[PDB]
C-alpha cells in the first residue's frame, strides 16, 4: 500500500 | 551543541537564515549587520550591510571572514576591502563571493573590529552559509520519486529524526520553510496529504548529491518524523540536522 515500503 | 545560553552569543539569530536569505543577522547598540544573499549552482553572492546606529563615525572598520580548518577545504570565500570610515547613521556594504567545493557542516565566522570613540569594538558572529543554500530543486512525478527512493543502497545514506516541534505546526509556514530550504516541494507523492515530500540536488564543485526528503507531522503528539535519503552520508546528516532545527 505504502509506496515508501 | 555549544553549552550555555544563546543570547549575546556568536549565533543568536543563525537559525533564522537557513530557510531565508534576507534580514538582520546581528544588532548591538552600535552596529546592525544585515544580509541579502542569492545562490545558484555551487555558488552564491552575499551582501553584508554594516549600519552605524550612532551619531559618530566608526574608524578602522575592518570585517574579516574566517573559516575553520575543514571548512577552508570545502568553502571558498572571496571579498574586497570595505572603506574603514563609516559615518554615523550610514551603511557600508561588503560583497562576499561564495563557492562550495564539497559538502560542509561548519559555518564561517564574521569578525568585525572598529574604533568608536577611541575604544576598541570587536564583534564575532557566525555567518549563515549552510549546505542547503546550494540546492537545485528537482520536480518529478511520483513514479520517478519512488524509483529513486528505492535506489538507496548504503544504509548510511538514510537519516531519520523523530523530534518534538519547536514551533507551531502551521501548514502554510511549513510549506514555506521547505521551499525556502531549497528543494522542490512535491505534492501528490505521499498518499497522506498532510505529509511533505522534497527532492533536489546539492551542488558542489566536486560532487552533485541527489536528495530526497519526507516530513511527517504528528499534530497531536506535537512531533515530526523527518527522513533524508541522499547519495552521500554526510549530506543526509547535515541536511537532517539543519531542517530539524526549523520545526
Amino acid at each position: 500500500s505504502d509506496p515508501f515500503k | 551543541g555549544s553549552p550555555g545560553i544563546r543570547l549575546g552569543s556568536s549565533e543568536d539569530n543563525f537559525a533564522r537564515f537557513v530557510c531565508k536569505n534576507n534580514g538582520v543577522l546581528f544588532e548591538n547598540q552600535l552596529l546592525q549587520i544585515g544580509l541579502k544573499s542569492e545562490f545558484r549552482q555551487n555558488l552564491g553572492r552575499m551582501f553584508i550591510f554594516y549600519g552605524n546606529k550612532t551619531s559618530t563615525q566608526f574608524l578602522n572598520f575592518t570585517p574579516t571572514l574566517i573559516c575553520a580548518d575543514d571548512l577552508q577545504t570545502n568553502l571558498n570565500l572571496q571579498t574586497k576591502p570595505v572603506d574603514p570610515t563609516v559615518d554615523g547613521g550610514a551603511q557600508v556594504q561588503q560583497v562576499v563571493n561564495i563557492e562550495c567545493i564539497s559538502d560542509f557542516t561548519e559555518a564561517p565566522v564574521l569578525n568585525i573590529q572598529f574604533r568608536y570613540g577611541g575604544t576598541f569594538q570587536n564583534v564575532s558572529v557566525k555567518l549563515p552559509i549552510t549546505l542547503n543554500k546550494f540546492f537545485q530543486p528537482t520536480e518529478m512525478a511520483s513514479q520517478d520519486f519512488f524509483q529513486r527512493w528505492k535506489q538507496l543502497s548504503n544504509p548510511q545514506q538514510e537519516v531519520q529524526n523523530i523530534f518534538k516541534a519547536k514551533h507551531p505546526m502551521d501548514t502554510e509556514i511549513t510549506k514555506a520553510k521547505i521551499i525556502g530550504f531549497g528543494s522542490a516541494l512535491l505534492e501528490e507523492v505521499d498518499p497522506n496529504p498532510a505529509n511533505f515530500v522534497g527532492a533536489g540536488i546539492i551542488h558542489t564543485k566536486t560532487t552533485q548529491i541527489g536528495c530526497l526528503l519526507r516530513l511527517e507531522p504528528n499534530l497531536q503528539a506535537q512531533m515530526y518524523r523527518l527522513t533524508l535519503r541522499t547519495s552521500k552520508d554526510t549530506v543526509s546528516q547535515r541536511l537532517c540536522e539543519l531542517l530539524s532545527e526549523q520545526f
